[PDB]
C-alpha cells in the first residue's frame, strides 16, 4: 500500500504549505482515536494493565500510553 | 451435494436426529448404524432484495472555481457559492498591501469556492433477514460408479440427491430418497448469516461483504441513498496556495485503489441482480428416522470382481476404490471387508459407503466403495476362495495424533463459530447445554476487551499476558492471564 | 486517509481466502520495518530509554519493544 | 526585486553581510552610511532533468489462462510464463475423481495474465549545474508606489537588478547609477540538495520528493525507456483457484493513494523546466563600491500631499505616498518623525535613505517608507505653513520586539539548520564556534530523531522532560532536558 | 529362484511364519513334517514413471550484449531484459570523461547472456500402485546338479514356482503338484517406501535417490515439460565489467560432480521401467495345504557312488551329489549323518528332505544336502557291502555360534528398524512388544542421529561414552552409554 | 550439484556397495588431510588455545579435536 507510506515534513526550507498540510495533524491520529472509540473496552483493558507491570505511578502512566497508541496502530 | 474430492468434511456418528452447522464450503458426512452414510453440504447463500444504504464518492471533479476577496482588516471574505448546495468552499488569507490592489498592508482574507461533481461511487446495500436463501445439498451413497458420483443429474435420477432452499420462509424441507425413505432437515437461517452487521459494498464491478462499523467510518464525501448533495467533499479537494484573485482547486485523484487497500480482509460477492456467497455457515437439524436400508434381502454377488479403478487415499484417512463386477445376475450385495489380515479375515474398518450393492442386472457394471480403514497394515478383500481378490492398504497415522489433530480442528472450529459450534454433532444433554451458556459468557467478555483486533496485536498482547503471568503472584490472577494469553496466540497463529 | 483504516478480518465464517489475503502478513509490518531500517539510529535511543525506565529486565525489554513499535507507526 | 507588502521580511545592520535569501522571504539591508538595500530570492529553475523511474498506478489485464494439474504430476506451467507482458502466479486448488485426476489431494495450477500499464508516475532529478536561481535587489531611490514595484522603470532609473545566480556564475556585480555598485557572492551548490530531491510527475502535478521515499515506493517500476515491468503483482489480484479457470483482476487506480502518499512534498512547476519558490541561498552582499548620491538638491518649498495616507506594513514601519505640487526641479523632500511638534529632532529610522523628488514634473509622487520608534510619534512633512503633521501610534514595546526577533531566530535555526548562523554574519568568532557546535549537534540529533514526524517527535519529547526530570545524575538530566525542549519545540512550531 | 551358493542365507523353523525377503539374501524354511522351503526376492520393478523436476548439469552461453549509464544517469535496463532466455545480472564499473561519460565515478552496467540447456538429470516419482516384488518359491525335491538352478525344470517338475506381488495382489498360493500348496500373503506397500524415493537418471546411469537430497540440490531446474529454468545463474559465471561489453561463461559439465554427490545412492536400471534388485519385502508364508510327497516307492536297491563330492556351504551346511547305478524307478536313498560307523543312529537333520531318484534311468545324479553337528561325523549311504562313507568335520561350535547369531541379528536390526521384529515371527507377545518399544526409540534416536555419517556418529558415541561414564546419576548414565554403543556399532557397521 | 551436497548412507535396505563406495572412508575425512600436513602451525595453535578454554583435563582434549575438525572443514 503506498498511501500507508507517507511523504512526512520537506527537509526544504519553505514558507507556504506543502502537497496536503490541511490534514497535517488529523492524518497521524484519525485512526487511533476512531479505533479507540470503536474499542471501549481495549481502553478499559489496557489502563487496568498498565498498572500491573508497572513500579510506580510516574511508569504505569507510559505504561499505559504505549499500549493506548501500540494497538490502534497494527490493528 | 456430493462431497468426495472435497478437502475438508467432518464425520459424525450417530439417535433419530442430529443437529449440524453446515459451513461454507465444507460437508458432513453422517454415519449411523443400520442407516444409509448421507452427506449435506451448504453449497451458497443468497440475498435479493437489497435496498441502499450509502454511497461513498472516490472520483471527484472541480468544475468551476471562483475566489472572494477583501482587504487587510475589512473583515472576512464571503462568496456568494456558498448559497448553493453544490459547492465547497474554504476561507484562507493571503497578503495583501498597494502593490497587491489595496491601501492597507497585512493578511485579507478570500473566500474560494469550488464546483463538486462525483464522477463514481462505491454504493453500500443491506439485506433483509427475510430473503437470505441458502442452497443446501443431500446426498445418499446408495452404488454409484466414478462418473456418476458428482453428477447430480444422475443422482436426482436415481433418487439419490437433492438440491433445495432454505429460508427463513420456509426453515424445514423433506426429500424423497426412493426406496431409501425420507429425509427432513430444518435450519435456522435467521440464525444464519448475522446480515444485520453486514452491508453490501459495490465498487464498480468488484462486491464485497463488509462490517458495518468499517462502512460507516470510510473518510469519503457521503450521500443518503436517493440524494444528490454530498458530505465531507473536502476529503477529496484541495486547495494550492492562496492567492488574491484566483486561488485554484484540484480535485485528488479516484481512491479506487485506496478503496480496494481498505477493503482487505472483505468477503467477495457476486452481485449479478442477487448477492450470491459461498461462506458462512447455517445451523441444521436432519432427521432420518424416515430413512431406511435399500435391498436389505438382494443377497450376495456370486461371480468374481476386479479393481476397475485403484484404492485412492482421500485425505480423511479414507480409502476410495471402484470395482467392476462380471456377473450378469441383478442387484446383490458385495462381500467387501478391510481385515488385519488375510488370514484371520475378521473386519476390523467401518465402511462409509453402507451397504454396497451391484445395483444393475447388465453386466460389467462399475460400482464406488469407499470405506475407512484403521491405522497400519490393513487388506481391503472383496470374494472368496478362488474369487478372493485383495489389496493392501497401509495408513500412515496413529490414535493419539488423530486426537491432537482433532482436538486443533475443534479448537479452531470454535474460533471460526463461537457459540453454534456447540451444536456441531450435538444430540442435546446438559454438557453442550452448558457449555453453550458458558461460552456466550466467556466469548462476551472476551470481544468487549479484545474485538476489532489484528493478529499482530492480539500475539504481542497474549505474549506480555504470558509474561506476566508468569511474572504474577497469588495463583489466582496468574491463570486468568495464561488462559487468555494462550488464546490470543491461538487466534494470532490460525490464520498464518 | 482510508488505506491506513483497512477493514481487517472479517467477522464471517470463512475459509476461502479474503480479499487481499496475500498481505495479512505484511501490511502491517511493512511500513514499521521499512521506518526501522531507514532510521537505525533511532533503535539505539529507544534501547537506552527502555533499559532506563525498566526496574527489572522484562520491564525494560516490553519498554524496549513498545517503543520501538510506537515510533515508526505514528510517524 | 523590493519587498513592500511581504509578510516574510528582515532587517539587517564591515563593508560586506552574509545573507541567505530564502523563498518568499525578503532582506532589508540598512547599514551606516549607505543606501537601504532589499534583496531576494524569487524563483528557483531547473533545466534539464533525467528521468530515473517510473511507477504504474493504473493498471488493466487482458487475457487471463490458467493451466490446471494433477498431485501426480507435480507444479503447472503455463505456456505463456515465457512472455514478457504477462504476470504467472502459481495456486493450488482441490483435485480428485471428479475433476479428472487419479488422486485425491490438492492440484497445482498456473495463471498467467496480461499486464498493460494505463498511466506511470515518472520522476526525474536534478543536475547541480542545471539549477538557476532568480535574484532581485534594489535600492530605495525614488520612486512612486505604482512604480515601487515595476522592474520595467527600476531597470531605467538603475536601481534594481535581476540576474541568475549558477554553479558558472556564483556572483554577479549590478549597475546602480550614481549609487555605485553592488555585488554578491553566492554558492548555489549549498543552496538546494539536489543529491536527496526528485520531480515526481503524476498527471499534470509535480513535486519534489525525497530520494528515499521515492524508492521506497510499492508500485509497479520501469527504468527510462524500458517498457519491461516489476513487481507488476502489486496491481494485481489472483483469486479463488477453480481448477479450471481462475479470475485475475486489476486493482484500481492507485493516484488518489498517490497524492494521500504525497502528503508533504513539495509542489512545484515543471513546463520543461521545473519552477520553485522556495528553498534558500546563502549569498554575500559587497557594499564597499556601494555608496549615497554624494550630492543634495535643496529642499522642495512648495506644497506636499498625501497621495496615499501613512500605513503600516505590518513590520513596525509606516508607509506613505506623498504627491508634489511644484515643478522645480528635482529637490530634497522634507519629512521627518518626530516626538512632539516642538521638538523637531527626528528620531526614528528612514528607510528610504535621503527622500527627495526625482523629476521635474508637478503632481510627481514619491513613496516614503519610516521606521518609528514605538508609542506616539509624529510623521511631519514641509516646513512653515505648508507643514502637515500626521499622528502616528506604533503600537507595541522593544521587549516585545526582542521575544518575537528571538522566537523568529529559533525558527530560523529550526527551518534553516546551519545556515541560520549565517544570517547577518560578518564573520564573528561567535559565530564561527555556534555553527560548528550546530553541526556536530544536529548531526547526532538529525540520525536519531530524523525520520520521525511532529506527533511522535511531541510524545518523545515530553518523555524526555519526565526522565531528565526523574534523572539524578544533573548532566544526563541536563541534556535530556535540552533535546526533550528541542523536540517540544520542533513538535508544536510547526503547528 | 534358488537359494544354493547364496552366501546370505537363514534358516527358520505351527502353521504360518512371518519372513523379511531381503534384496540379496534367501530363507530356507525346515518345518517339522513339511518340505524344506527356500524363498526369496528377487527383484522389485516400477513400471509408469513420472517426471517431478529436471537439472541442468551442462548450459551454453550464445549472445551477450551488456548496456551502461553513466555513473548519476539511473540503472542500465537490457532490453533483451525483456525476453526469458536471457539470465540477466547488474553490475557496476568505473566510468569517466575517458569511456564516455560526463561524470567521474561507478556507473552503472546490465549484461544478459542467452541460455540454454544442453543436458538434464530428470527425476522421476514411483507411484506405490506400479510396485512389483517379483518372488521365487523352491521346494527341496529330488534335484540334479545342473538343474537345481534352472527354472525350466523346476517348474516342469512342480517344483518351483516364481510369481509377482502387488498391492493389488499381495497373496498368492503357488501349485507344487505332489507336495501340495504353499500360500504367501505379503505388504507389498512397507517393502519399498517410495515416498522417500526419486529415481534420477543422469546420462544412461539411473539412481534411486533420497527425496531431500534431491530438493536441495544447487543446479538450475524446471517443473516437468516445462523449459522455464530457474537458478540459472548458478551455471554462468561474469567477468569483470567493460562498460560497452563484459564476458559470460558457462561452468563445464557438472556430471562429474553429479557423480560425486551421488556418492551412497543407490544404482538402479531403467531401460523401460525401474529394475531394483535392493530392497526387502515382509511376507507371511503358511504351509497348511503343503504336504510330505505321497511316496509308494522303497529303498533303493543297487549302488551308490559320489558324483559331485561333499562340499561346504558358508552356512554350516554340506551338500553333495550322489551317482546311482541302479535303474529300479523311483527309489529313496537311505544317506545318513552319523556319529560313528559303528552305530548308524541318524543324527544330522536332513534339509534335502526324503531324497530320492526320479526317473527309472540309470547314472542319474542327486543332489542332497544336509545340516551335520559340530564336530567329527559320517555320511553314509546303503548297507554293507554297498555302503559308502565319507567322514566330515564342521568347524566351530554352537556356542560360538550363538556370538556370530547375535551379531548377525544386531546388523538386521540395524538394517531393517522395525521389521526386523517381523523375522522369524510366529504371532508372540514379547516379539510384537519389542515392535512396540522399537517404534520409539526408533524414531526417537531416528530424528536426533538421523542425518549423520559414520565418522560423525562414531565421535559421537565416543564423546556420549565419555560424559556417560563420568556422568554421577546412574539413571541418565545409561540412557548416554546406551546411544554411544549403538552409535559405534552404527559407525563400524559400515566397516 | 555441488559436490558438498552428499547423497551419503541411503535409508534403503542395501546389501550390493552403492554409488562409489570404494570412498566412504575417504571421502568424509580426505579434506581434513592436506589440509592439516599444509597448516601444521593451525594444529599447534589449536592445542594451546584448548588447553587453556578447558577447565578440566577432559575438556581441553574435547575442545582440541573439536577445533581440529572444525577449522579445515571450513577452510
Ligand atoms: C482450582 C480450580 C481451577 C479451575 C481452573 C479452570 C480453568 C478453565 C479455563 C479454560 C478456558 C479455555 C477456553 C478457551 C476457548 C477458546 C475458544 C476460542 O476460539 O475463542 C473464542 C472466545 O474465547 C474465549 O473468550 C474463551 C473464554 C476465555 C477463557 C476463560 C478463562 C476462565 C478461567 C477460569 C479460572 C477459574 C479458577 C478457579 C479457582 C478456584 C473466540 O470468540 P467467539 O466468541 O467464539 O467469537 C468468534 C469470532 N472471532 C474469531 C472474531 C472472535
Ligand atoms: C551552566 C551549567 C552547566 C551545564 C551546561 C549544559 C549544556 C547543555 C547544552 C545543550 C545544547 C543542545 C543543542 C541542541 C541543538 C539541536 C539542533 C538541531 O536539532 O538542529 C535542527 C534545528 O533544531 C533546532 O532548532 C533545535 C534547537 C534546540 C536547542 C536547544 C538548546 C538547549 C540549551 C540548554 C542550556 C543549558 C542550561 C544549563 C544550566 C543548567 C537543524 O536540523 P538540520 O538537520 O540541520 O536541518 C533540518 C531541519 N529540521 C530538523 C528542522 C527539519
Ligand atoms: C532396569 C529395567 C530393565 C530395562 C531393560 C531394557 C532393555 C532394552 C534393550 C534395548 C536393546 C536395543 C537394541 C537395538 C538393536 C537394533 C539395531 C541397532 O542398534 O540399530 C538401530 C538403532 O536405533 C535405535 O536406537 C532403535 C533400536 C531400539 C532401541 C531400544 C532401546 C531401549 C532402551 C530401554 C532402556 C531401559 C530403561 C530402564 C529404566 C529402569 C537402528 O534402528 P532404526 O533407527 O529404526 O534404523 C534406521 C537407522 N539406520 C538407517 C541407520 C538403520
Ligand atoms: C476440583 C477439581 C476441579 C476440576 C476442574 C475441571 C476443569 C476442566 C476444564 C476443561 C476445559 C477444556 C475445554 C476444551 C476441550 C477441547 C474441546 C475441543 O476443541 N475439541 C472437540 C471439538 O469437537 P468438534 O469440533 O468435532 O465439535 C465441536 C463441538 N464441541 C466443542 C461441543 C465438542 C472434541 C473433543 O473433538
Ligand atoms: C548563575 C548562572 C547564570 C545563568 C545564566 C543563564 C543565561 C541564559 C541566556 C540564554 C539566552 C539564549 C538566547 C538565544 C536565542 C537564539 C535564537 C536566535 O537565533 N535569535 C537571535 C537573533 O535571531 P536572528 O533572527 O537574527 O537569527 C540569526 C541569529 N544568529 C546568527 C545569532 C543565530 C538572538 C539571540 O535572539
Ligand atoms: C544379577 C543378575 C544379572 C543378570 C543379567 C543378565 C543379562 C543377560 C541378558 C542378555 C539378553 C540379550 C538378548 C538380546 C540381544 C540380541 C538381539 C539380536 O539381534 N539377536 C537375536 C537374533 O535374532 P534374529 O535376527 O536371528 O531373528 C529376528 C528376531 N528378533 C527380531 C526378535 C531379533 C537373538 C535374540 O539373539
Ligand atoms: C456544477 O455542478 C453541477 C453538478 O454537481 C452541474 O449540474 C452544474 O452544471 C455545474 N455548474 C457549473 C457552473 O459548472
Ligand atoms: C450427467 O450424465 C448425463 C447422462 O445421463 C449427461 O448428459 C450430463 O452431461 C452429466 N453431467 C455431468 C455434470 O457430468
Ligand atoms: C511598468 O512600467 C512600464 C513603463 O511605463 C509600463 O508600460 C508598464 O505598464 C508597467 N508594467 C508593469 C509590470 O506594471
Ligand atoms: C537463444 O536460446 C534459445 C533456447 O534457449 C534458442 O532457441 C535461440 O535460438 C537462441 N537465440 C538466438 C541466439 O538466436
Ligand atoms: C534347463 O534345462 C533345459 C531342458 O529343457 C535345457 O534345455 C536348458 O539348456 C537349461 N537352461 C539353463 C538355463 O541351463
Amino acid at each position: 500500500s503506498i498511501a500507508v507510506q507517507t511523504h512526512g515534513e520537506s527537509m526544504l526550507a519553505n514558507k507556504k504549505d506543502a502537497w496536503l498540510d490541511s490534514t497535517k495533524a488529523s492524518r497521524y491520529l484519525m485512526k487511533t482515536e476512531n479505533w479507540i472509540i470503536r474499542n471501549p473496552g481495549y481502553a478499559f483493558v489496557a489502563v487496568l494493565l498498565g498498572w500491573m507491570l508497572g513500579s510506580n505511578n510516574g511508569q504505569r502512566v507510559v505504561f499505559v500510553v504505549l499500549l493506548l497508541l501500540v494497538a490502534p496502530a497494527y490493528s | 451435494f456430493n462431497c468426495l474430492g472435497m478437502s475438508n468434511r467432518d464425520f459424525l456418528e450417530g439417535a433419530t436426529w442430529v443437529d449440524v452447522v453446515l459451513e461454507g464450503d465444507s460437508c458432513i458426512t453422517i454415519m449411523a448404524k443400520d442407516k444409509p452414510t448421507i452427506d449435506i453440504k451448504m453449497m451458497e447463500t443468497e440475498a435479493t432484495n437489497l435496498a441502499e444504504v450509502r454511497s461513498y464518492c472516490y472520483l471527484a471533479t472541480v468544475s468551476d472555481v471562483s475566489t472572494v476577496s477583501n482587504c487587510p482588516t475589512t473583515g472576512e471574505a464571503h462568496n456568494p457559492k456558498r448559497a448553493e448546495d453544490t459547492y465547497v468552499c474554504k476561507s484562507g488569507v493571503t497578503d495583501r498591501g498597494w502593490g497587491n490592489g489595496c491601501g492597507l498592508f497585512g493578511k485579507g482574507s478570500i473566500d474560494t469556492c469550488a464546483n463538486f461533481t462525483c464522477s463514481l461511487k462505491a454504493v453500500g446495500r443491506m439485506i433483509q433477514p427475510e430473503n437470505v436463501k441458502y442452497e443446501v445439498g443431500i446426498f445418499i451413497h446408495g452404488s454409484t460408479s466414478s462418473d456418476t458420483h458428482g453428477n447430480y443429474s444422475s443422482q436426482l435420477g436415481a433418487s439419490q440427491a437433492g438440491r433445495f432452499t432454505i429460508t427463513p420462509n420456509s426453515p424445514a424441507i423433506t426429500v424423497k430418497m426412493g426406496d431409501y425413505g425420507e429425509i427432513s432437515v430444518e435450519c435456522e437461517p435467521r440464525n444464519g448469516l448475522n446480515t444485520e452487521a453486514y452491508y453490501i459494498m459495490s465498487v464498480g464491478t468488484k462486491h464485497f461483504l463488509v462490517h458495518r462499523e468499517w462502512f460507516n467510518d470510510l473518510a469519503l464525501p457521503w450521500t443518503s441513498p436517493a440524494s444528490s448533495n454530498w458530505r465531507n467533499r473536502e476529503i477529496l479537494l484541495e486547495f494550492e496556495e492562496p492567492h488574491a484573485t484566483k486561488q485554484s482547486v484540484v480535485a485528488l485523484g479516484s481512491q479506487e485503489g485506496a478503496l480496494h487497500q481498505a477493503l482487505a480482509g472483505a468477503v467477495p460477492v457476486s452481485f449479478s441482480s442477487s448477492v450470491k456467497l459461498t461462506s458462512g455457515h447455517l445451523k441444521c437439524r436432519v432427521k432420518m428416522e424416515k430413512l431406511t436400508l435399500k435391498g436389505t434381502t438382494y443377497g450376495m454377488c456370486t461371480e468374481k470382481f476386479s479393481f476397475a479403478k485403484n484404492p485412492a487415499d482421500t485425505g480423511h484417512s479414507t480409502v476410495v476404490l471402484e470395482l467392476q463386477y462380471t456377473g450378469s445376475d441383478g442387484p446383490c450385495k458385495i462381500p467387501i471387508s478391510i481385515v488385519a489380515s488375510l488370514s484371520d479375515l475378521t473386519p476390523i474398518g467401518r465402511m462409509v459407503t453402507a451397504n454396497p450393492y451391484v445395483a444393475s442386472s447388465e453386466a460389467n457394471a462399475k460400482v464406488l466403495v469407499e470405506m475407512e480403514p484403521p491405522f497400519g497394515d490393513s487388506y481391503i478383500v472383496v470374494g472368496r476362495g478362488d474369487k478372493q481378490i485383495n489389496h493392501h492398504w497401509h495408513k500412515a497415522g496413529s490414535s493419539i495424533g488423530k486426537a491432537f489433530i482433532t482436538t486443533i480442528k475443534g479448537a479452531q472450529r470454535l474460533a471460526a463459530l463461537g457459540d453454534p459450534a456447540w451444536d456441531f454433532g450435538s444430540v442435546g444433554g446438559i454438557f453442550n447445554s452448558v457449555g453453550k451458556a458458558v461460552h456466550q459468557v466467556f466469548g462476551g467478555a472476551f470481544r468487549t476487551l479484545f474485538g476489532g483486533m489484528s493478529w499482530i496485536t492480539q500475539g504481542l498482547m497474549g505474549a506480555l499476558l504470558l509474561w506476566m503471568g508468569v511474572n504474577a503472584r497469588d495463583r489466582s490472577i496468574a491463570l486468568v492471564m495464561l488462559a487468555t494469553g494462550g488464546v490470543l496466540l491461538f487466534l494470532a497463529t490460525s490464520v498464518h
